[PDB]
């Protein structure tokens, strides 16, 4: 839950740059939320939220359009308050090859199975159809919309932020490439890879991709 | 009476299992489970006249698997073969004559056929069985008998292949269990809850 | 009636399979078991006279697969083999006399014939079985024992080489399930629903 | 749902040429566009576009000549908005030989099965025959058309601009002029492969390669 | 279906060449089609065609001249529109070994068989023999003609355009073969391979030559 | 089915000779010619040509002179146009074990077997012994004959032109003067042989060789 500021005070010490003459806030804020983004989809276990999502009706779904992929549907939420029902997971083709209509299936007050593939990122299939916008928490890869001030608030994790520092300095350095060529900011990139793959706790980048559910 | 009863178990050793998959193994296990244990009982009247195969009319999420007996106008009828009328009652499908019913054969899959044709009220007490698409199972498979139709259509799910489901020590193992719990239940149609003695018929 | 409703279970186990291999399977599975369950059952009525070796009318999908019971102008016939006709009666190719039918011989696939010929009604209560190439099975197929049907058809699908479908432990499961279903309903021509009981003929 | 933009102010950032003098504005827009391409044919889950569209009558179809492959056939849309049946692939060789003639039977009101070969990625035929012009809804890798203008909109998720950035400044450093420079060209062809090869998120790119069912 | 156009903006981009004044246009295009065709060979599933031909009386066929390879003949058109029965591929020594004159038959409507060797490419024999000029759709593998103009349009993919790009600077950077010693050319020309190794979409390049049916 | 001056012209724009100067044009035919050569032999799918041949009588026959290695024989030609018997491999030493004078044995009007070994390339035998020149089909790895003019037409395939260019730069590039360079010779060496190894529709070079049938 940092700001902007901190980040850009970090990378304008590295480089030696405190008043932003070479890099202005605009493009060091603009390589903070590049690498925010960067850094979501290299590691997701660094920016989940919960967030309540309506669903048109339909067994056809949209996840929200800024978020990369949804991981876990683990409640669906009952009219106001009330934490409702949860869902479980399930296989599209299975529901395809028997009861084939099973879109046209009469829509439920809740819904009770989810399907999602991991090709397809933005669509997700619900089983029965949603009916009048039943609004379920959703457990996505939300994308941190952008950086426009200095203390704007980044919503991610405290080491993460170091992280972005690393990223930025990789971003940054390779803007004069002719010295050394690059060998600076692929040193910077090593070791903002190093720094991600050294995260313990965290979904293991190191390990194979996707691998953790 | 929901298949939403049965669901439970089968999401615990089946991990996410679709629900229509689901409930297709629990229909088709609760099938077997009628064939062998013949539990289920109904009872139904209709009226027979003039030489019409009347069809039995049954439960919607059901069919007739096998009828107890058969009573017209109060009597105790006896189900025969076919064949017994061809070699002991000739003429029983050229004949018209109209009289009072001894015998039932069932030429067609639901249809009976009274020896003689008469006009009047026919009982049928009959066995029941789940149609392969049921949506509520009827409250002896379900709020008794749950764990026994659970394990049967576990091994169906479980024996599906190219699937997280897929396991086959567990399904053999389920289907050992639903094979010898129908088996223990086999003779409760005699027995029933009563402790209804079990003694062969004399013939001297 | 149409096979549609024995594809949710093949592709539930095959997921993939073409339609029309899968009708093809499904038909002869069914062919499988109307030969050992002997249950599909039909009538007809047609006339035959002046030494003609008439041929049996069936269902557009089907074919008769074995005759119950045939009788002529409503006289209870005696089906014998060709051979024995020659052992007990001679001349029967050779001569033309007319007279009451007392033995039936089936010299061709599907023409029966009488050895007095003689003009007359013949009513046929034969057996019946479903052609390769039927579009729609009969009731008591698909609408109660689509099960097993399906898992002939399963083995026949699983049993097919170098594909996606292969799997030889699932087809000799669903093979062996099928053989167990059969044998347990190959009683049901003489039981029925009726449980008219099976007793030996006692011969003095 | 980026602007092209966002990606080419980066471009000018890196490239020491904030003016788009040099590297003109129409050229860096150019390398967007086959950046978008590039990144659609890597890694499939990048744009996958659910597309309705009708089917020629017969058992022959022709894929939107703006479709990378097709991956899923999810829903035969029925008449107006109704989702109607679903369509699961099937095996175009055992349709040949059952039923030889399956192109020339009655032609049916919603399709049944689909098969499409990786080999032939224009054609994809379905079973039984389209009729009147049946549409169904097709989940194809969807081509990003072009990038005309600076304003113009990217429809690809808005975290491969790392991406994009770093192919814009492959293909632009590749340049033959004294104003660019090579070695940084191969260090950012590597970026931008090892940007692909660490999205965890969608389609997997190093270990696993056009397996994604 | 790109125009040559766009690719020869292209390769007058990287090369710092806008008037075409070394690399005439002339010979860009012939380097464009010279790329088509090779790009087409390297990965069949780049361009592949099904093309409808009438066929020769007699058992001995030749497929279209301008064709490398075909892969599958699936439709046996019938007369006029009718798609007619389709066709599956057998072996040819089988059919020789038995009936030994199967070329002698007697001709048929609609060609049942037909056999294919990848060491004979242009040579494809049907059973029965075909009759009178019936016309069989084949999915051949088509070769480019060529590029003429400018204005002319390459049918093929369009990421398949930066692949023809790259493979342009290969055929232009070679003939400055001088600066260093043509690494330049030999950096291109890896450019251009990997493009095409990673083409997850496609039929694979990197696995086994011609495993993919 | 293209002529040689197209492949001259892209020799001529490769080397920094347009006008063909110092590599005369009878020079760059020559190498035309020698990579025809060098490519059938390297695959032999490149230039296979089905050609009638008559048969001395006897049950020795040699392949036609201008044929590198005979690998098919297909079709025992009936007298005039009718296709006739077809023909099977062998083996020539159990052929000769049982009947030794199978030589004498009389001559049919039809011969039913060959036998062709590979350690002799220019002789194939015949069973039996062919009578009064009978013709017979016969598919072999034709060589190019030459490429005398300018305007002459090359029988190989198209897609072979990059090959055929890249073995006219080896060949070239290799002279000993000062216009020619060594190490762009064993580069385009490699590149020929790159080239012809990716040839994924053919027979294959790199992984299989010899070992087609």
């Amino acid at each position: 839950a940092f700001p902007a500021s901190v980040v850009l005070s970090r990378a304008a010490t590295l480089l030696q740059d405190e008043d932003h003459e070479r890099w202005t806030v605009d493009e060091l804020l603009e390589w903070l939320t590049d690498g925010t983004r960067e850094i979501v989809v290299r590691k997701p276990s660094a920016y989940m939220k919960t967030t309540t999502a309506a669903l048109v009706a339909g067994s056809k779904q949209a996840l929200p359009e800024d978020a990369i992929q949804l991981i876990d549907v683990p409640r669906n939420l009952k009219t106001d308050g009330s934490p409702g029902r949860a869902v479980t997971a399930t296989d599209r083709r299975l529901l395809d090859t028997e009861n084939p209509d099973w879109h046209s299936m009469k829509p439920a007050g809740q819904i009770r199975h989810y399907t999602y593939d991991s090709n397809v990122p933005t669509v997700f299939y619900t089983y029965p159809p949603a009916a009048a916008g039943v609004q379920v928490e959703l457990v996505c890869a939300w994308r941190h919309p952008a950086l426009t001030t200095q203390n704007d608030v980044v919503q991610m994790g405290a080491e993460f932020v170091s992280a972005l520092v690393s990223w930025c300095l990789y971003r940054a350095s390779s803007k004069d490439s002719e010295f050394a060529n690059g060998a600076v900011a692929a040193a910077h990139y090593s070791a903002f890879s190093d720094a991600l793959g050294a995260q313990a706790t965290g979904t293991p980048t190191t390990q194979a991709a996707a691998a953790a559910a | 009476k929901p298949l939403d009863v049965f669901m439970p178990i089968i999401h615990r050793f089946a991990p996410g299992c679709p629900e229509p998959t689901a409930f297709a193994a629990i229909r088709e296990a609760a099938i077997k489970f009628c064939e062998r244990t013949r539990l289920w009982r109904c009872d139904d009247e209709f009226n027979v006249g003039a030489d019409e195969c009347a069809e039995v009319a049954v439960p919607y999420g059901a069919a007739l698997y096998e009828m107890e007996l058969v009573q017209f106008n109060g009597r105790n009828m006896r189900p025969v073969s076919t064949q017994w009328l061809d070699e002991q009652v000739p003429d029983w499908r050229t004949t018209t004559q109209s009289g009072q019913a001894q015998y039932v054969t069932q030429q067609s899959e639901d249809t009976l056929t009274f020896v003689p044709a008469e006009a009047g009220s026919v009982r049928v007490y009959g066995l029941l069985k789940p149609t392969l698409d049921a949506d509520s199972l009827p409250d002896l498979l379900a709020d008794t008998y749950r764990k026994t139709i659970a394990d049967g259509a576990l091994s169906e799910l479980l024996i599906i292949p190219g699937k997280a489901w897929m396991s086959a020590d567990l399904a053999v193992f389920f289907g050992t269990r639903f094979d010898r719990e129908l088996d223990r239940l086999s003779t409760k149609t005699i027995k029933g809850q009563q402790r209804a003695p079990v003694r062969t018929r004399a013939q001297f």
